[PDB]
């Protein structure tokens, strides 16, 4: 109901997600970006190469390659 | 510097670029443009005496190219002969010690000297070097330059035969002087025009040089000639009168 408030300055608001409803041994934080990268590609797709849509898509896929360079070691169990 | 500058502008320019700023790139590219066409244009005092020793360093690295193993073998260069003499035992000295500098960094052979401060030396340090298929062996040629047409003094040309043989005479005493020196000072070249100068205007000049040791002359015929057949001739009159022995060389036979 909180969201449905802040959906209706502007605040985006990401929809509940839940541990248990997910694989036990996938974290939180590669989810929580998957539900993040999902309303930002969306937002793109609308754009469909209008002004600066370049700029955006660019900086935000050398962000998600920086986060995956370290989204490995968090799964990873040891040192190597 | 410059490079590595620009590529470091263009990339915070690489999404978009502020219309203000971006005028300012515009119209430095423009300017360095123009000066270049300009430089070019005149080619066809602070210009040489720069540094003078390092940027002949840098010459034979820029012929030498990347790689163990250079690009090009054989090298001679064109250096218009100084006016004083005590200028020319500077200008070459530079050239050798740029070359030396050169072969030094390459080539892990000893030397006499590690500083050779004369001509002198760099000979000493030059004479324990063989070529190898790599380095790049030179030969240098002083070239002439002649004047535009002064009338008087019997001749139409006759002070710059006067100016020519006041160069020419700074060069005889170098290679008595230092007896090892006719191994790189292997050729002397006349380029500036043809006009100005008749080409048989050299042939006493180049005899003479033949008479101490030079071994090598080449002549540069001017490609402006006011008639194709006033230019063949011009090239028949270097032929015939020139003192040119087997294996010499001409330059720029449009003609």
């Amino acid at each position: 109901s909180v969201v449905k408030s802040l959906n209706s300055v502007n605040i985006k608001c990401l929809p509940t997600i839940d541990p248990t409803k997910l694989p036990r041994h996938e974290p939180i934080l590669v989810t929580v970006t998957a539900r993040l990268n999902k309303m930002v590609s969306d937002k793109l797709k609308g754009y469909w190469a209008s002004n600066d849509y370049r700029k955006q898509k660019e900086q935000w896929q050398n962000h998600l390659a920086q986060l995956q360079r370290g989204l490995h070691l968090l799964t990873d169990k040891e040192y190597k | 510097s410059e490079f590595c500058w620009l590529t470091g502008l263009l990339e915070k320019w690489r999404f978009n670029a502020p219309e203000g700023l971006e005028r300012l790139l515009w119209i430095y590219l423009l300017i360095q443009n123009q000066y270049l066409t300009l430089l070019v244009q005149r080619d066809d005092m602070t210009e040489l005496r720069e540094e003078t020793e390092k940027s002949y360093l840098s010459r034979f690295k820029h012929a030498h190219g990347a790689g163990v193993y250079s690009q090009v073998r054989y090298l001679e260069g064109r250096f218009a002969p100084k006016s004083d003499p005590n200028k020319m035992q500077k200008l070459l000295f530079s050239v050798l010690r740029g070359y030396w500098e050169y072969l030094s960094a390459h080539m892990s052979m000893e030397w006499v000297h590690e500083k050779p401060l004369t001509i002198s030396q760099v000979l000493d340090n030059l004479e324990l070097v063989e070529p190898h298929g790599k380095c790049v062996e030179l030969a240098l040629v002083p070239h002439f330059i002649k004047r535009k047409p002064k009338n008087g003094e019997a001749y139409p040309h006759a002070l710059l035969f006067k100016d020519l043989k006041n160069q020419a005479a700074i060069l005889m005493d170098m290679l008595k002087s230092e007896p090892r020196l006719t191994g790189w000072i292997r050729g002397v070249d006349a380029a500036a025009n043809e006009m100005h100068a008749p080409p048989e205007l050299f042939c006493p000049l180049f005899r003479v040089l033949a008479k101490s040791g030079i071994a090598h002359f080449t002549y540069h015929v001017g490609e402006d000639f006011p008639h194709l057949i006033s230019g063949i001739r011009s090239i028949d009159d270097a032929l015939r009168f020139l003192p040119l022995r087997n294996g010499d060389r001409l330059g720029h036979c449009t003609a």
